[PDB]
Formats: C-alpha cells, structure tokens, sequence
C-alpha cells in the first residue's frame, strides 16, 4: 500500500491527452494546449519550490539545473541527471530514466507529432520567466517517439529584466 | 506447460493469447478452450466465480493435461490460466505469485489511457508482459 | 508534498470548459485508478471460498479510496434501503481552498464525476460501482448523491 | 468416439492382408462393425447434458451438444445435426466470444448447404457476412455471390462440392421459403405539425467486398400513425401527418443486390 500517492496523476494526464486529442484532431494543437497548461502549472508550481527551497533566484545557469534538477526531485520524484552543457553554458540536458509522469501511457499510439513531455516543457518555461529567466524548451530525446532517455533541453535565450518602476 | 492465457471482460474475452514457455500453443482447442471457459461460467461459476476478494482458485477446474487456476478482482475481471501439464514439479506457490504479476501487468497494461477497457490487448508491451511470464513460468 | 501538482491541474481544468459539453471529462482516470488503487488493495475483507458471497458497502470502499487519494474521511452517511444514498460530508479537498462562504457552487460536477465512472459488481453493495451526482450546499461541504448503475 | 476411430483404423489393418488365431480376429472385426453403429456416443452425450442441466450447467451442454451435431453430421442425417446448430447460434451470439462463433459459423453454413435449407443458409450466411472480416476476402465474395444466387433462384457455384441429392433438395425447396451492418438514421423523431423527411439512414457496409447498388424498400414504420458510405436518392417521405410522431425499423428489406436479409441486425433503435 502507497509506494506512490501520485500515481493518479499520471493517469489524469492521460485521460487530458485524449481528450483533447479527441476534440482537436491534430498533435499540433493539442501541443500548443499542453505547453500554454505547462506553463500555467509551472507559474502555479515555481513559487512553492521557492517557499520550500528557498532558492536566492538564478543568476547562472548551473544553478538553474541544479534548481529545476531539484523541483523534479521534490515534485515527481525523479533525479534528472544534468549533463550536455553548452560550450556558452546556454544548454544543457536531464536525463530521465523513467519519465515518472508516464507508466506506458502508449508506446504506439501511431502518431508522431504527439509529444507527452509538452507538459513539463511548459511548466518549466512558466516558472523560469517567474524568476525573469526567458529560455525556451524542447525536447532533444523522448523515449516515447522510439529512444532510450527522455531528454528535455533548454538553452539561455535572453536574460529577462524588471523595468517601468 | 500450455498457459491459455485469458483475460475476460464483464462476460467476453479481452486477451486470450495462445502461448507457453517454449513456442505457440499448436493444439486446436483455442475457441473451444474459451468454451471450457463458458462451461467455468454459467455451471461451474456456481455463486463463486465472481466475488469480492483477490481470487486464489486452485484447480476450480481440472481435466487431463489441463488444469484452470481462476483469479477474480472487484471489477468483474476474470483472470485465468490453465496448468496445461498432467503434472509438473511446480507448486501453487508460485502459481499465486504468477497471478500476482498478471495480475500487475494486467493493469499497468490498463494503465494506458488510451487503450479503451474491454477491448482487445492493443499493447505489444503487455503482450511482452505476458511472454515473459509464460516464458518463465511455463 | 505531491499533492500540489493534482490540485493545480484540477484547478486548471476548473477554468477551462468549452462550450461544446460541459463535462467532457470521460471517466477513464476513474476506472484506471480505482483498478490502481485495487492493486494496492491485493487484500480486501472477502472470504477465500467464492460461493459465500459477501458484499462490501462501496460506502466503506470510498472511505478507503479516500484515504488513498482524497486523504480525509467521510463523514454523514445516510442510506435509503436500496441502491440509491448519499454522503454527507463536511470537508472537500478541493472545496477546502475556496472560501467557505457558499458563494461558489458551480465547481462540483468536475468532483463528482471522479467518484462515478467505477466498473460494477454482480453481487450488490459489494464496493466498486459508481454513478453519482453531487450538491455542494457549502463550500467545503460537499454533497455526493449516489445513484447505482442499477435501480 | 476413440473406438469408433480405431474401427476406422482396424478396419484399414484388415484390409491389409485380413495361420493361428487369425481367424479369431476376423470375427472379432467383423462383430465391431456390428458395433460401428456408434449411436452409443448418442446415448452417452445425451445422459451426460441432462446431468449437466441438473446442477445448472449450460455450456458442458452446449458443446457436447455441438460433439452430437458433429457425430450426426458423420451419421449423415445432417438433419437433426443443423437443428442442434440452429438452437445453438443465440447463445454463442450472446455470449460474444468471436473464436468459437465463427468457427461453429462455417459448420452451420456446411449444414444448411447440405441440408439445402436455404432460409437457415441465408441468415447465417448475412450474419456472417455482417462481420466476416475474419475470414478471407474472396470467400466472403463468394458466399455473396452464392446468396444473391439463391435469393433469384440461381444454385451455387459450389457444384463439386454440392451432391446431386442435395441439389434435388434445394430445387425443391423455396416454394415455400420467400423474403455489412449499417444503421438507421432519423434526423427528426416526435414530428411536429408540418414537417418532411428525406434518405438520412446511413447503410454503412463492413464487408469489403461493395453490396450491389439496385433497389431497396423501407417499410413506414407504424409507431403512432401507420406511416465506404452509400448515399442516394431513395428518399421516401415526402407528406404530412399528425404530431408527435416517432418511426422504428423492422428490417432493412436490403434490396441491394439481394432481396432482404432475413437476420434481424436491422436494429430499431440503437
């Protein structure tokens, strides 16, 4: 009983991936759905993993994979590995082993263009630009479209600035 | 060691694949195998074989070079393999834990949302979930 | 504290509904995880032989399921003789972090669905099947009307 | 069963040859082809269904009913073998398991064949065909084929595998015997004061092989008053009745390339 609290998450994302996936007929779509949710979730998410940990705020990008690397220990209980820096220090890529936010949620479903890991790619950008760090985020292997590891990557695209006092 | 794998609905059959330890089930009693299901129903289903309970049944039904070893869960799910061997030196233990990983496989196989329930086992995956278990335990 | 990714995302399927259904929520998160939360209950309180059929009060099931997810129990439950019933509890989850002001209401059809939409069982009042409708009067009192698959 | 079969093969070893005892044995094959009568697995199926009833068992039934109608068809008197099959096909129908329903589908089929009832020929030959995606194409062609034949009249192809008995038995059938799945579409049930309705069921045919584009009839339904997709010009109500009216469907009266379907999957309401 309860090695995983939160496997019904999983299970929700499904069921919100076919369901838009139902209504609009293209992974196209439904990957700007996930993304725009990601990103509403992260904002959501970010300033929880900075009342727990308590982060000063990034002004480097090794301490933003050590942050987010972090957020994925204490929030799906993954351990992404950081490796692939950028020689500019820009990119740099989490391994994940087991994508934990899904349990063979369809190794064929026979649609490539559809990206399950749109989600965390949201999330991950909405909570940088609340820390006023604008990066964008892809997905250089997923194990899902045929690879081994999934890899998220993101790359130091502009450093966002408060302004108008 | 002939594991007629077969998984049931509410009343039909989901997956029922034909498969052992060492290659395909060749003997032609595959529907009719079904059939000996039908008859673990509607006559030997008594008021027993739906309950309420993680369904150990060994040998609910037995007969020559085949032997029906039933599980049941709360929602209606029949899950039975055969002892498809006069005898071998296998004992019930590890029976129950074979119902175990079916049963665990089952459901991560279910776990897919996108695989309708009640439909025909889509999943190649399961289906390497159910290999492997007839490869090692047959 | 894996619990904050589930209440943002419920939070974020309460703002959008698009017009062409209201709840478009079909229950396959329903039956996927009570079958789950079933493999996590590999033991439940019936006899090892199959003829004696006993039948567990899904009242009871849901108090447990609860404990698996929802976390805190249930608390009135009244009962009619047959299939029909409710549950009369004070506190919901989700309805926890709304003011408890009964000024908010409308956000229950996306609770109620998750406790229906759980396959059945022959014998009745045995645990697991679900279609339910729900009141929510106040706030955190949430209000699940049930009503069986069968009479 | 197993005696009767080593008969079979007792028989083939006399006819082998046939200088002690030998004769013994021949005497001793000669009063088991006495016994070749085989009507014992009759008797001892029969004993054991109605045991089976007794503690409420239907399937054991069910197939050693099916293990009689196989021995009666190798009794020949196919007869009582297609009456078995016809009380048989409800309940495997219900019972949905797709493996064994087509595999006691094709004997039913060799049944009717033999038997020359083209009635039960033709239903469980447009069951069949309603899903026959199992099976191979060209044979769901020429069971068609063979359909349309017998509903004008034509006998089937299959003459090799017809006898010239059996052919006697279906011409002399049909005086007597007269009269793929697709759905019912209404675009407007409880009618109001004035209102029309055109062709607005969609015949969809899971068959691959094209249903032939002739004719067709519906039947005004009389609930209230008395009155790869295909779509055409048919088109049949065209007046005005009293309100509050509703419409349901007998049967399809499918007069595309056959006559009708004589199965009822012409549902009244899905």
């Amino acid at each position: 009983a309860k090695k995983v609290n939160s496997e019904f998450l999983t299970l929700t994302y499904g069921a919100l991936v076919t369901q838009m996936l139902r209504d609009f007929e293209n992974a196209e779509d439904v990957n700007k759905q996930l993304e725009r949710i990601g990103y509403n979730m992260g904002m959501r998410l970010i300033e929880d993993f900075l009342a727990r940990t308590s982060a000063p705020r990034c002004l480097e990008m090794r301490e933003t994979a050590d942050r987010i690397q972090q957020a994925f220990r204490i929030y799906l209980n993954i351990q992404p590995t950081i490796s692939n820096w950028s020689p500019a220090s820009d990119e740099f890529s989490l391994v994940f082993d087991s994508n934990p936010l899904t349990e063979f949620v369809e190794l064929p479903p026979d649609l490539t263009n559809l990206r399950y890991s749109a989600i965390l790619s949201g999330c991950i950008r909405g909570a940088l630009e609340m820390v006023q760090l604008e990066v964008q985020c892809w997905f250089v292997q997923d194990q899902l479209k045929g690879d081994n590891v999934t890899e998220l990557r993101v790359k130091f695209v502009r450093r966002l600035e408060e302004v108008i006092p | 060691m002939a594991f007629c794998i077969a998984v049931i609905g509410k009343d039909n059959a989901p997956l029922y694949l034909t498969t052992s330890d060492m290659e395909q089930e060749l003997e032609l009693q595959y529907h009719v195998n079904a059939a000996l299901d039908v008859v673990e129903e509607k006559c030997l289903i008594g008021k027993g074989a739906p309950e309420s309970k993680e369904l150990y049944l060994g040998l609910l039904y037995s007969t020559e070079n085949h032997k029906i070893y039933g599980f049941v869960t709360n929602t209606r799910v029949k899950f039975i393999v055969v002892i498809d061997s006069s005898n071998v030196a296998l004992r019930e233990n590890e029976v129950r834990a074979i119902f175990r990983n079916l049963h665990l496989l089952y459901t991560d196989a279910i776990c897919n949302p996108f695989y309708i329930p009640g439909e025909s086992l889509t999943s190649k995956k399961f289906d390497r979930a159910v290999q492997k278990l007839m490869s090692g335990t047959a | 504290s894996e619990e904050i990714l589930f209440d943002c995302l419920h939070a974020e399927i309460v703002n959008y509904c698009l017009d062409s259904n209201k709840e478009h929520d079909l229950a396959t998160l329903e039956y996927i995880g009570f079958t789950t939360g079933y493999r996590l209950i590999e033991r439940l309180t019936r006899e090892v032989s199959r003829f004696k059929d006993e039948l567990e009060t899904m009242k009871f099931i849901c108090t447990d399921f609860w404990m698996l997810i929802y976390k805190k129990q249930v608390d009135n439950l009244r009962t009619n003789n047959h299939g029909m019933y409710v549950v009369q509890d004070k506190a919901f989850r989700f309805l926890t972090r709304i003011s408890p002001g009964t000024k908010q209401l409308e956000h229950a059809p996306k609770f109620v669905a998750f406790t229906c939409g759980l396959v059945r069982g022959a014998l009745s009042n045995l645990g697991i099947n679900s279609t339910v409708t729900a009141e929510v009067q106040s706030i955190p009192a949430c209000k699940f009307h049930i009503e069986v698959n069968r009479n | 069963m197993k005696r009767r079969d080593a008969a079979m093969e007792a028989y083939a070893a006399m006819q082998a040859s046939s200088v002690a005892e030998q004769q013994a044995n021949m005497q001793l094959c000669d009063q088991e082809r006495s016994y070749n009568h085989s009507a014992a697995i009759i008797a001892l199926l029969s004993q054991a269904m109605a045991q089976f009833k007794i503690y409420k068992c239907l399937r054991f039934r069910k197939k050693l009913a099916i293990d009689m109608a196989e021995e009666y068809l190798k009794s020949g008197d196919h007869a009582k073998a297609l009456t078995l099959y016809s009380l048989m096909l409800p309940d495997y129908r219900q019972e949905k398991w797709t493996t064994i329903f087509t595999d006691v589908l094709l004997k039913t089929l060799r049944c009717a064949l033999l038997s020359g009832s083209v009635a039960d020929y033709i239903a469980c030959s447009v069951e069949a065909l309603s899903l026959r995606h199992q099976s191979d194409q060209s044979e769901r062609i020429l069971i068609l084929e063979n359909l349309w034949q017998v509903f004008q009249g034509v006998p089937p192809m299959p003459k090799t595998q017809l006898t010239p008995e059996a052919q006697a038995l279906w011409t002399s059938a049909l005086a007597n015997v007269k009269s793929v799945e697709m759905c019912a579409t209404f675009e407007r049930v409880q009618l109001s004061n004035d209102d029309l309705l055109q062709l607005q069921l969609i015949v969809r045919v899971l068959t691959d092989i094209p249903l032939r584009i002739r004719s067709f009839h519906v039947i005004l339904a009389d609930a209230g008053n008395p009155q790869s997709y295909y779509q055409l010009f048919c088109s049949t109500e065209a007046q005005q009745f009293h309100e509050n009216t509703q419409l349901r469907i007998v049967r399809l009266e499918a007069h595309m390339g056959t006559d009708q379907v004589a199965a009822l999957l012409t549902c009244s309401s899905n």
